[PDB]
């Protein structure tokens, strides 16, 4: 806390309780846990090699200190930077305690994640939004399949490299007498705005050179 | 701080189950529920007139869009791309060359309405106040066509309405 | 070709063609795949229409925007067709009628109306120009539907000298009158009345087949004065059809309505075309020169009579 | 399995809740599963939005839960807050309150209303329908569009309140509450109504944490936990309500709380008018705060500003988080990732109806066919977020 | 170094039984198909268009990629069982309305850019 | 009494272009925020009954559809089957911006740009959402459109 | 000043029209061409100059946070008359 208006007053005894509780998961579970790291704004990270989603994520819904009864979100960052292009990212609560923390994994295409439905049964869909929008395979998921996306899609929209337009658009043709599917054409394309500016914004972030 | 909601328990006294057996013989709070509707029909209804009243609105109410001119006559928009750069959906299509005289004026300027999500952004980017939304908004039309929007016909609604939309920002200007 | 008029894009519904075509009498049942085929390729399209506007409402979701344009005219008059011929790159004329009223009477809807829209599009300059004439046209035929057609065949290979007349034989489709015809009209509420259907020779066609030929005749530049007729690639005998249908519709058979207001079913002169013979015309060009295949009606005929199929049938004998 | 059947809301009836393809597996008269099938208003705003500036993505979450607009608004901006590590002036946090409150009664207008309307109880439709046109306005007087205000955004809020609107909101107030009383004389303690959600769709205080339940899910089967209490946002933590809480766990006792809550909302707003503190309405950091058209029209740095953050936006620092709400509905946040552009990498949208109606199945168990209708309902399931 | 997860089949001689499991799935589905759909098409077009989707994964090798191919079948085909798609969903294989795209150089240097 | 032709017509086509609009049933498709107007525009303020457009009514006895919010391509083919189902007349009312042109989701893979592709509109109402007074106006500009219509004059003149 | 082609069509004041041979005049057919006859370069033009002091005048469209953003106008040129690069209104030096 501090008198400036325009700035965001820190919490620090939230984030020293955060660091403190970092060892504690990162001595437990040391096969799996390869990086954990804690943000300036009071939000702790998790980094796990993917084969321990079960172990870790079991570990903290039942264990005596961490207590994360309910899953608040599953989702996936596509990121075609690296080999391991995904990167799934499970969001924990805990009322007992009132914190909450994130757990990261890394996968590909062709390297499934074991299903999470049985740690919870909140993942029993977002585990098929993953795959739909995705395609990241989920392994012994009770059902899996699309859940968004229009039927016989072929494709992963949520790709980086999917275009924004697709590339079927509908219309209806009277001479089948039924909805029909053509190449996408626009009649207005998209126009592409560049925004990025050419000077360094945060020196704090900055890369080193290579 | 909570309450409870639902956690009411019934005294078991004769008068009180007397009631409660009343209640499911003579039903009552069904009886109840019949008054309430009752007064409700001779209450004065809500209903406005329509098209001879109207809804109130305000002064920031978002309409029609449409561009302006100085009290000159002269148009105020001087194509700076600042609202096409920010329609989030892309709506406007702008384009400039040098007039006659050299001044930084539109050649074809298009609002897809739509494509428009009406939000009121480019009245808030221009920089002079030129592109608008009146307090129209009974302009549906029987064809698609009809409502794109391009120069002739923004200007000739900003020219039409301008007796209003001065009026209005006259009057909220100041909030800006 | 005309400086906007050159093509442009793929071909989908909103890439530019070139085609501006204008029709006349497109709310038929030929037209609106002739419209539907166009507007497929986004090509610019004039609709005049004489019925309410209501009626061409179908014809919308056919084209892209600003592609369909649904002016008014009569055929009585000829200010009306100059606008929507006026900058036309061609025109087709698709009017006709199954009936005669106590307005237009057949010379009126198969001589003087192709005639009147043919003149004016030379005078407009119109570069080019189709007409839809009848596979059994004889000016001694005994059809008056054919007899007033006959006539028509000759002016607008008059007035129109590059017109490419087209003369197909009977057509079927989805909303076709000739095959939904014979299953409900000559047997609902009525016994078959066939007056010995055993000499007569049909040989009908396929809707969408006329429909793919016509466009491509627009694109040919060498099928400019040339004059085409569309028949099926089998024939049949007017007997062995009707039993056949009853077959695909699953209604009883057994082998052997006047003129009033509304539209007419089962009308007098009608019958003359059931019962006449389909020419055999082996010199004049048909589909297979326009890079069309004529469609077996024994493939198509299944979608057509689905629906009065209420809720394994060998396919019909031909007759060389 | 017996006879599965795909009950399809496709033909939409008058409830304006969205279109639901639902495939079932009945046994007779008792439903034994489901399978709702949810890609039917699936729009991929979650794709779109990282082509947008964060200011121009704004107006997406607007239109994820569009009958709790405004406080959709408040998830988003908090978000950017948050990245941007600034602090909304305070004037701003009781503006934000003031109509997150107002927002919390027309979600649940709609909520208990419908809920009724599909039950064959349409009275209480109207009545209540009639005070969302009075809040309407108040929506339109301060952003000038009737549902989509946009009014909120990262930073605080776009323009300062009306004259006359708060000596207006309070008129609204005063003689609300006798609204809710006309509606409790009709649904609570009617008997054919307690008929209809008493011990139907019954929650397990265990289960509703597993399937990831939040709102009125969990605080209506005993669970204590409000995010509005826990972990406060603007001003919540100094206000003072009470969050009801059920026992049952049947559908009745989230009635209560939804009409429970309405109340609660009073008691807040009645707090936020007295309270109500001076200053400006937005952070007077330029650089996030686009000047006022005074200041962009006489000073030359005040016009670059005003030149920048409608073309290119402003800068979020690179990162990650997730932040949520105490939505109407229920848990509401966002997990968006910056990586230093103007336009965010990604973000989830965790709909607080998408896993309360994943657990539809669950609920559905062993119950009439014609109870899914009272099922549904009560979870205030509202398909632009489920999907979006 | 190859070390990789694999998903079901450890190697392409037991990868390539699914396909053959998988092609006998569709072979005896198709007559449903035309039926249950009251599709335009006779049992005998819809197997010939089904080996052509078989037959253009011919090529693969991999097999993770075999035992991916094969889980999207079998949604595919498990959606077209139960009648989850739509007459329409299940035409969109055929290419109805589409026109005949030209493939030869001339064809495509008389009508557009399109290389 | 006397007439033409022409005049008892009009008179009696008049007629029934005054049924067909003063009893309106307009099946509502609520896909999205602006399927909340729709309900607003019935609500007390305006009462669209009031001018006897009736509020619920069986998709298959419905008199015009009013496609409100967006129309993914998933839930395209659903529209044109609930379309075909309507006898006629029957007129379709494009309200809100997304159910024109795309709206906001222009540029959406799984968005059909504009339900007119779909089917045949006939009215189009801008805003999103088009305040619940402005959708009334689209209503009573329907009536008059259909008050603009001359069926039996014109099959008089066939 | 609404000058008209020779084919008939309206002339606006960015001076498109569809000339003779273009096809897409054809939508007109029935409906008309909407124009704006307040042409914007005329009206200016009919304002008059204003005379000034000093060498430089400050314009802002009047209103002050209603009109265009203020600059500031040199005139030491006497040649020829400065210029509102907003509004287009123009001013000069006086005598001198
Ligand atoms: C001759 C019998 C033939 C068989 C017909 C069926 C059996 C008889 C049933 C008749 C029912 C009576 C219908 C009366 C309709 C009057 C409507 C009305 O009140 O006027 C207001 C209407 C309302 O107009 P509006 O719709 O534009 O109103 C706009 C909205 N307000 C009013 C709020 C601003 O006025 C009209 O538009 C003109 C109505 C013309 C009615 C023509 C039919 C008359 C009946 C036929 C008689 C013909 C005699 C021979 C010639
Ligand atoms: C109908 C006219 C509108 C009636 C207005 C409401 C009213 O006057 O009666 C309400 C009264 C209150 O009942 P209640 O709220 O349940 O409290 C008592 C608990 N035993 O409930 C009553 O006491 C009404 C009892 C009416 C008599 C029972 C019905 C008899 C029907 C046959 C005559
Ligand atoms: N099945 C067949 O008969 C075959 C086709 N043809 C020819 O193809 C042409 C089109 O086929 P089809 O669509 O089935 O014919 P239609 O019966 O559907 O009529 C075609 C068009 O002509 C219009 N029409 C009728 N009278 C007039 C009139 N006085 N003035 C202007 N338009 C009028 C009709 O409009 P409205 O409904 O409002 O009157 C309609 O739009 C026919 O002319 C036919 O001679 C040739 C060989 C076989
Ligand atoms: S209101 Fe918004 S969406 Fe509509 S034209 Fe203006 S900036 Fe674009
Ligand atoms: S922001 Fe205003 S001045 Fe700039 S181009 Fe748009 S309308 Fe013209
Ligand atoms: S048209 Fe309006 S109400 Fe409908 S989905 Fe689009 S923004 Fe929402
Ligand atoms: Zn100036």
């Amino acid at each position: 806390a501090d008198t400036r208006p325009t700035v965001r007053p820190r919490n620090d005894v939230a984030h020293k309780q955060l660091s403190a509780f970092g060892e504690y998961v990162a001595e437990i579970l040391p096969k799996y846990v390869q990086q954990v790291q804690v943000s300036c704004f009071n939000e702790l990270e998790i980094c796990i090699h993917p084969d321990g989603v079960i172990p870790v994520l079991t570990f903290l819904r039942d264990h005596s200190n961490a207590q994360f009864k309910s899953l608040a979100d599953l989702t996936a960052v596509d990121i075609p930077t690296r080999q391991n292009r995904f990167e799934i990212v499970y969001n924990l609560l805990s009322l007992r305690f009132n914190s909450r923390i994130r757990v990261k994994t890394y996968t590909d295409e062709l390297t499934p994640i074991e299903s999470s439905v049985p740690v919870y049964k909140a993942a029993n869909w977002y585990e098929r939004e993953i795959w739909d929008m995705f395609g990241v395979f989920f392994a012994n998921h009770p059902d899996l399949r699309r859940i968004l996306t229009d039927y016989g899609f072929e494709g992963h929209p949520f790709r980086k490299d999917f275009p924004l337009s697709g590339y079927v658009e509908l219309r209806y043709d009277d001479e089948v007498k039924r909805v029909v599917a053509e190449p996408v054409e626009l009649a207005q394309e998209f126009r592409k705005f560049d925004l990025n500016s050419p000077w360094e914004a945060f020196p704090a972030y900055r890369q080193p050179p290579e | 701080t909570y309450k409870y909601v639902n956690l009411r328990e019934p005294s078991m006294d004769m008068k009180s189950v007397t009631d409660r057996a009343a209640q499911t013989l003579l039903w009552t709070e069904l009886i109840r529920g019949l008054g309430m509707t009752l007064s409700y029909l001779f209450r004065e209804p809500a209903t406005i007139n329509y098209p001879f009243e109207k809804g109130p609105l305000s002064p920031r109410f978002r309409g029609e869009h449409a561009l302006r001119r100085y009290p000159s006559g002269e148009e105020r928009c001087i194509a700076c791309k600042l609202c096409e750069a920010v329609c989030p959906a892309q709506a406007i299509t702008i384009e400039a060359e040098p007039r006659a005289d050299g001044s930084r004026r539109t050649t074809r300027y298009d609002i897809d309405m739509t494509k428009c999500i009406y939000c009121g952004f480019c009245q808030e980017a221009c920089p002079v106040d030129a592109i608008v939304e009146g307090p129209n908004f009974e302009f549906s039309t029987e064809t698609h066509e009809e409502l794109l929007y391009n120069k002739e016909k923004l200007l000739n609604n900003g020219d039409k309405w301008e007796a209003e939309i001065a009026a209005n920002i006259q009057a909220d200007y100041l909030y800006r | 070709l005309h400086h906007a008029v050159i093509p442009h894009g793929k071909g989908g519904r909103s890439s530019v063609s070139g085609i501006v075509a204008t029709v006349f009498g497109a709310t038929g049942f030929l037209g609106r795949y002739v419209v539907n085929h166009l507007g497929r390729m986004g090509s610019q399209v004039i609709v005049p229409h004489r019925c309410e506007p209501y009626d061409t409402m179908h014809l919308r979701p056919m084209g892209d925007l600003g592609q369909i344009i649904f002016m008014d005219w009569n055929g009585r008059d000829k200010d009306s067709i100059r606008r929507a011929v006026e900058h036309s790159s061609v025109v087709i004329n698709l009017v006709g009628r199954e009936w005669e009223t106590q307005n237009f009477d057949f010379e009126d809807v198969f001589v003087k109306i192709p005639q009147a829209i043919a003149q004016v599009s030379k005078e407009a300059g119109v570069e080019k120009f189709i007409h839809i004439s009848h596979l059994n046209a004889d000016i001694k035929s005994s059809s008056k539907y054919l007899r007033s057609k006959a006539v028509g065949e000759k002016e607008v290979r008059e007035t129109f000298p590059e017109a490419t007349i087209i003369k197909p034989a009977e057509i079927f489709g989805r909303e076709d009158r000739f095959l939904n015809y014979f299953a409900n009209i000559r047997w609902f509420g009525g016994v078959p009345l066939i007056s010995l259907g055993k000499k007569t020779v049909k040989q009908p066609v396929y809707i969408v087949d006329v429909t793919k030929g016509i466009i491509n005749a627009i694109k040919d530049p060498d099928a400019r004065g040339k004059t085409f007729a569309f028949v099926g690639p089998s024939r049949y005998l007017l007997f062995d059809l009707v039993q056949y249908v009853f077959a695909v519709a699953h209604r009883p058979f057994l082998p052997y309505f006047e003129i009033s207001p509304f539209e007419p079913w089962t009308t007098r002169d009608k019958v003359e075309r059931i019962h006449t013979t389909d020419k055999i015309l082996p010199h004049l060009p048909g589909l297979e020169d326009l890079g069309v295949e004529a469609t077996p009606l024994e493939l198509k005929a299944i979608e057509v009579l689905r629906r009065h199929r209420t809720y394994d049938v060998q396919p019909a004998k031909t007759i060389p | 399995l017996v006879s599965n059947l795909t009950l399809n809301f496709g033909p939409q009836h008058p409830a304006a809740h969205g279109v639901l393809r639902l495939v079932m597996e009945l046994s007779g008269e008792m439903v034994r599963k489901c399978d709702p099938h949810i890609g039917l208003l699936h729009r991929g705003t979650e794709k779109l939005i990282e082509y947008k500036t964060y200011l121009q993505a704004l107006p997406y979450f607007d239109r994820l839960d569009y009958v709790s607009m405004m406080c959709n608004e408040q998830a988003y901006s908090l978000a950017v807050e948050k990245l941007l590590n600034i602090r909304p002036p305070p004037r701003a946090q009781w503006i934000r309150v003031l109509f997150g409150e107002i927002t919390r009664l027309l979600n649940h207008i709609m909520a208990v209303t419908t809920h009724a309307l599909d039950i064959g109880a349409m009275t209480p439709f109207f009545w209540m329908f009639e005070e969302r046109e009075k809040m309407f306005e108040f929506y339109e007087r301060v952003s000038g569009a009737r549902m989509h205000a946009a009014y909120v955004r990262p930073g605080g809020v776009h323009q300062d309140l009306p004259l006359g609107l708060m000596d207006d909101i309070y008129e609204f107030s005063k003689n609300f509450s006798l609204r809710i009383d006309e509606l409790e004389e009709m649904l609570t303690n009617n008997r054919i109504w307690r008929n209809r959600t008493v011990d139907i769709g019954i929650v397990t205080a265990e289960d509703a944490l597993n399937y990831g339940f939040s709102g009125v899910m969990l605080r209506g089967s005993g669970i204590q936990w409000d995010l509005r209490k826990t972990q406060p946002y603007d001003v919540y933590d100094q206000v003072e309500f009470d969050v009801p809480i059920g026992s049952r766990g049947d559908c009745y006792d989230r009635y209560l709380c939804r009409v429970e809550e309405m109340r609660q909302s009073i008691r807040i707003i009645s707090q936020c008018l007295n309270k109500m503190p001076p200053g400006e309405i937005k952070v007077d950091d330029a650089k996030v705060s686009p000047p006022k058209r005074a200041e962009m029209k006489t000073s030359m740095e005040s016009l670059i500003h005003h030149f920048k953050l409608y073309t290119e936006g402003y800068q979020v620092p690179p990162g990650a988080t997730y932040t949520a709400i105490e939505a109407p509905k229920g848990e509401f946040g966002v997990y968006l990732v910056s990586d230093g552009s103007s336009r965010p990498y990604r973000c989830k949208i965790k709909a607080p109806g998408f896993a309360h109606l994943a657990g539809l199945d669950k609920m559905s168990k062993g119950h009439m066919l014609a109870d899914v209708v009272a099922i549904i309902g009560t979870q205030d399931i509202v398909f632009g977020e489920v999907d979006r | 170094s190859t070390s990789v997860k694999p998903i079901f089949s450890r190697d392409m001689n037991e990868a390539k039984r699914r396909v053959r499991e998988l092609y006998r799935a569709w072979y005896r589905e198709v007559p449903n198909t035309v039926h249950l759909f009251q599709l335009d098409i006779s049992v005998k077009q819809g197997r010939d268009k089904v080996r052509e989707m078989f037959k253009k994964n011919a090529h693969i090798t991999d097999p993770r990629v075999v035992d991916l191919l094969v889980i999207k079948g079998k949604m595919e085909l498990e959606e077209t069982i139960k009648v989850w798609k739509q007459r329409t969903h299940v035409m969109r294989f055929f290419h109805e309305t589409e026109a005949p795209r030209p493939k030869d150089f001339l064809s495509k240097f008389y009508v557009g850019h399109d290389p | 009494p006397s007439s033409r032709g022409e005049y008892v017509v009009a008179k009696l086509d008049d007629l029934i272009n005054w049924a067909r609009r003063s009893s309106l049933w307009p099946m509502t498709f609520g896909l999205a925020c602006c399927a909340v107007e729709m309900m607003h525009m019935a609500a007390p303020r305006y009462d669209m009954d009031r001018f006897g457009v009736v509020f619920r009514a069986s998709p298959r006895q419905s008199d015009v559809m009013i496609v409100a919010g967006t129309l993914t391509n998933k839930m395209a083919p659903a529209l044109r089957k609930v379309y075909d189902q309507m006898p006629e007349p029957r007129y379709v009312v494009s309200m809100g911006s997304c159910a024109n042109g795309g709206g906001y989701y222009h540029y959406s893979y799984s968005v059909v740009r504009g339900c007119d592709r779909i089917v045949p509109v006939d009215i189009y109402v801008p805003g999103c959402p088009p305040t619940a007074e402005a959708l009334l106006y689209g209503i009573l500009q329907l009536q008059k459109k259909i008050k603009r219509e001359k069926r039996l004059r014109i099959w008089y003149r066939r | 000043g609404v000058r008209t082609s020779p084919t008939g069509e309206k002339v606006t004041h960015t001076g498109q029209v569809y000339d003779d041979g273009d096809y897409r005049k054809v939508r007109f057919v029935g409906r008309q061409k909407e124009v704006n006859e307040n042409f914007a370069i005329d009206l200016i033009a009919e304002q008059p100059v204003s005379q000034v002091g000093s060498r430089v005048i400050s314009c802002d469209g009047g209103g002050g946070a209603l009109g265009h953003p203020r600059v500031y106008i040199n005139l030491d040129k006497e040649t020829k008359t400065g210029t509102c690069g907003y509004c287009g209104l123009q001013f000069r030096q006086q005598h001198h």
